[PDB]
RNA sequence: CGCUGAAAGCAUCUAAGCGGGAAGCCCGCCCCAAGAUGAGGCCUCCCACGGCAGCCGGUAAGGACCCGGGAAGACCA
RNA sequence: CGAUGUCGGCUCGUCGCAUCCUGGGGCUGAAGAAGGUCCCAAGGGUUGGGCUGUUCGCCCAUUAAAGCGGCACGCGAGCUG
């Protein structure tokens, strides 16, 4: 007998409020999701977790003294070009990165990954445009 | 040997509600807003505030004795108001009223107009003497350090803007 | 914020108070309002401006669809001016009055292929005392091992000009309506015969 | 200011204080105030 | 450097909270920039053509070729 | 060691900050003006000559200042020699 490998399947959609989450801890969540390592079925080798939407994430929440000391960087590949960003400063101009940019270091590498990491749709206020694909709440 | 345990006199007619979080004080001069823990409870008694903390741990230890007198600090706020008094020294230095706002002469090339905030008053009784009075304890003890910055007591002479009760203590020159 | 769309004429000099005021002269208007941006429909504000009438044997139609929609003779140059929402449906030099100062934004005179020193104004390298067929070289580009490659935006040989430049806080000397002429104090980027756009200064 | 890592009472008006993290001392005299540092 | 202020009846810029404060930091100025594959937006133009998410051919709006040239340019653009 | 060209200069930079200048400060045995000392700060700036191969240094005339270091004692498939 060879493992059950799925014929292609219809994702789920599912919808995630962010609000007075943890950053880190909604992070890894999102990213079994994204995986679909919840799925009795799952492959390595195909994309076939959940497309995720989430909503109000500029109200993530975080422990600590992050909002001052949790830096953000770039390298331009100039020199000089090592810009940082501190956590209340994103959250203050791009507040939707701070959990695509948590939920990102926690996927794979490579083109599967980057593949799973489109699949997710992070929304700062409390709406999103995917009502044609009718998301599934989700309490996690 | 302890200021949160003190009960705070409320005389009439202050209103002290509560509500999470907060305390509403109003009086015969305004009313005003003190922001509480959510951990201290603030209880209302016959004319009197009462504020009580929920262990012995230093944190609540030390909320306790601050939300008493931020609360005390408001009851007197409405009912007698708070006041600082600033002097003026040095020969050619002096104010004025300008409309509500306070013109001073201490020494620049210039005048300095300050202007008053919202629920700050401005007094110039003699021209060498500034009244700064308000129902907010914290923003009259603000207003009053501004003013005084313009121009501070110099470290040689009695020259520049001192509180009222401030000890002139000099330097020798030569 | 305001605009016009301009050609540079050439450059002269007047007399002022027995002051010779070196001049830069640009046929501006008049310039018809062909469409708006408005935050409703494009999400900011501007007016797309047209300026030199052009032989409608040689508009295509998409093209002759949008100045129709617009009432419009068929023109040579369409510009955006950000920020700008004029009353009329028409700007002209009139918007600008002697004394106000002006940013002008052009296209530099094109170099072509330029050497280190005349791009970057590099110092090349001596002339005689045994110097070796290096006299308008860049001499080092790097260091050694560490870092082992050379800085991205190294001032190198390569294209120079032909290139979007704005000069800022020119005083305008004159408008003459009647001939759509401002005239500018100083230099003005391009050749004559170029366009350029001429804006109230973002100097304060 | 004198900044060092040795920072201790100079007379009996100096009082140590901890603010924002760091060691201050405090006094009337002005030479006597110090940062750890 | 302060305001207000406990723990610590006083005091304390701080533990709750608020203010002032550098040529430096973010933005503002100028230039590039949607291969930003996350490939964005707006205006306008053509039209659902024949024959067996495919192929084949004729077209549309458009474009390219070629030619006269250019303060554009090594060729290219 | 079946080769990793070695001083200094020129050219071209870029970085560190233990800061020479400019900006912000506290202390002064800080009257003022000018200094001294420490703290914050690397954004920009940091001259031209005489001597000597010199790096350095001394000297002349200035300067807000004429900083110190790293990059194979930066840089010879870039030049000099
Ligand atoms: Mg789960
Ligand atoms: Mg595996
Ligand atoms: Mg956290
Ligand atoms: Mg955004
Ligand atoms: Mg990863
Ligand atoms: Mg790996
Ligand atoms: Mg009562
Ligand atoms: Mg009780
Ligand atoms: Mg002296
Ligand atoms: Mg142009
Ligand atoms: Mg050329
Ligand atoms: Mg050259
Ligand atoms: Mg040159
Ligand atoms: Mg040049
Ligand atoms: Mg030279
Ligand atoms: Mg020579
Ligand atoms: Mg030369
Ligand atoms: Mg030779
Ligand atoms: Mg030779
Ligand atoms: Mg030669
Ligand atoms: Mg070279
Ligand atoms: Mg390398
Ligand atoms: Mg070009
Ligand atoms: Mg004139
Ligand atoms: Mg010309
Ligand atoms: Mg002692
Ligand atoms: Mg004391
Ligand atoms: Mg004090
Ligand atoms: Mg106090
Ligand atoms: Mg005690
Ligand atoms: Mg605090
Ligand atoms: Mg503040
Ligand atoms: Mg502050
Ligand atoms: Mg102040
Ligand atoms: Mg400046
Ligand atoms: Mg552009
Ligand atoms: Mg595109
Ligand atoms: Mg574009
Ligand atoms: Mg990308
Ligand atoms: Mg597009
Ligand atoms: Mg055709
Ligand atoms: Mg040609
Ligand atoms: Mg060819
Ligand atoms: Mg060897
Ligand atoms: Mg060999
Ligand atoms: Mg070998
Ligand atoms: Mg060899
Ligand atoms: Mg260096
Ligand atoms: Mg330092
Ligand atoms: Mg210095
Ligand atoms: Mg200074
Ligand atoms: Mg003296
Ligand atoms: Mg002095
Ligand atoms: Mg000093
Ligand atoms: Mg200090
Ligand atoms: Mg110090
Ligand atoms: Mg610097
Ligand atoms: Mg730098
Ligand atoms: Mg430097
Ligand atoms: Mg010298
Ligand atoms: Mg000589
Ligand atoms: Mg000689
Ligand atoms: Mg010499
Ligand atoms: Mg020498
Ligand atoms: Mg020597
Ligand atoms: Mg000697
Ligand atoms: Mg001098
Ligand atoms: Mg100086
Ligand atoms: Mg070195
Ligand atoms: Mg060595
Ligand atoms: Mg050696
Ligand atoms: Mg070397
Ligand atoms: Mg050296
Ligand atoms: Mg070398
Ligand atoms: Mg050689
Ligand atoms: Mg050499
Ligand atoms: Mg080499
Ligand atoms: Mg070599
Ligand atoms: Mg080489
Ligand atoms: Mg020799
Ligand atoms: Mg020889
Ligand atoms: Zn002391």
């Amino acid at each position: 007998m060879k493992t059950y490998v799925p014929k292609q399947v219809e994702p789920r959609w599912v919808l995630i409020d962010a609000e007075g989450k943890t950053l880190g801890r909604l992070a890894t969540k999102i990213a079994t999701l994204l995986r679909g390592k919840h799925r009795p079925d799952w492959t390595p080798n195909v994309a076939m977790g959940d497309f995720v939407v989430v909503v109000n994430a500029d109200k993530i929440r975080v422990t600590g003294k992050k909002l001052e000391q949790k830096i953000y960087t770039r390298y331009s590949g100039y020199p000089g070009g090592l810009k940082k960003i501190p956590l209340e400063k994103m959250l203050a101009t791009h507040p939707e990165r701070v959990l695509e940019h948590a939920v990102k270091g926690m996927l794979p590498k490579g083109p599967l990954g980057r593949r799973l990491f489109k699949r997710l749709k992070v929304y700062a206020g409390p709406d999103h445009p995917h009502q044609a694909q009718r998301p599934e709440k989700l309490e996690v | 040997s302890r200021i949160g345990r003190l009960p705070i006199p409320v005389p009439k007619g202050v209103s002290v509600e509560v509500a999470p979080g907060r305390v509403k004080v109003k009086g015969p001069k305004g009313e005003l807003e003190v922001p509480v823990s959510p951990e201290m409870r603030v209880v209302v008694e016959e004319g009197v505030v009462r504020v009580e903390r929920p262990s012995d741990e230093r944190r609540h230890k030390s909320l306790h004795g601050l939300t008493r007198t931020l609360i005390a600090n408001a009851v007197k706020g409405v009912s007698e108001g708070y006041s600082k008094e600033l002097l003026i020294k040095g020969i050619g230095y002096r104010a004025r009223l300008v409309g509500r706002a306070l013109e001073l002469t201490v020494g620049f090339s210039h005048p300095v107009v300050v202007e008053p905030p919202e629920g700050i008053t401005f007094e110039v009784p003699e021209p060498t003497r500034v009244r700064v009075s308000g129902i907010d304890k914290q923003k009259v003890g603000q207003v009053a350090a501004n003013i005084r910055a313009i121009r501070k007591p110099s470290a040689y002479h009695e020259k520049g803007i001192y509180y009222a009760g401030e000890p002139v203590r000099l330097k020798p020159g030569k | 914020m305001k605009g016009i769309l301009g050609v540079k004429v050439g450059m002269t000099r007047i007399f002022r108070d027995d002051r010779a005021v070196p001049v830069t002269v640009i046929l501006a208007g008049p310039c018809p309002v062909v469409q708006r941006r408005t935050p409703e429909k494009d999400g900011y504000t501007a007016v797309q401006l047209g300026f030199l009438p052009q032989n409608p044997k040689r508009v295509n139609r998409p093209l002759k669809g949008h100045f129709a929609k617009a009432g419009v003779e068929p023109v040579r140059i369409l510009r955006e001016i950000r920020d700008f929402n004029p009353e009329g449906d028409t700007v002209t030099v009139e918007i600008f009055k002697p004394g106000e100062r002006v940013d002008v934004t052009g296209t530099s005179k094109g170099r072509g292929f330029a050497g280190v020193m005349k791009r970057w104004n590099f110092a090349g390298g001596p002339d005689s005392h045994g110097a070796h067929k290096i006299h308008r070289h860049p001499g080092s580009i790097g260091n050694r091992k560490t870092p082992g490659r050379v800085y991205k935006g190294k001032k190198m040989a390569g294209h120079y000009g032909a290139e979007r430049v704005t000069v800022m806080n020119l005083e305008v000397v004159d408008v003459i309506p009647e001939e759509n002429l401002l005239l500018v104090k100083g230099a003005v980027p391009g050749p004559n015969g170029g366009l350029v756009i001429v804006r109230e200064t973002k100097k304060a | 200011m004198k900044v060092r890592a040795s920072v201790k009472r100079i007379c009996d008006k100096c009082k140590v204080i901890r603010r924002h993290g760091r060691v201050y001392v405090i006094c009337e005299n002005p030479k006597h105030k110090q940062r750890q540092g």
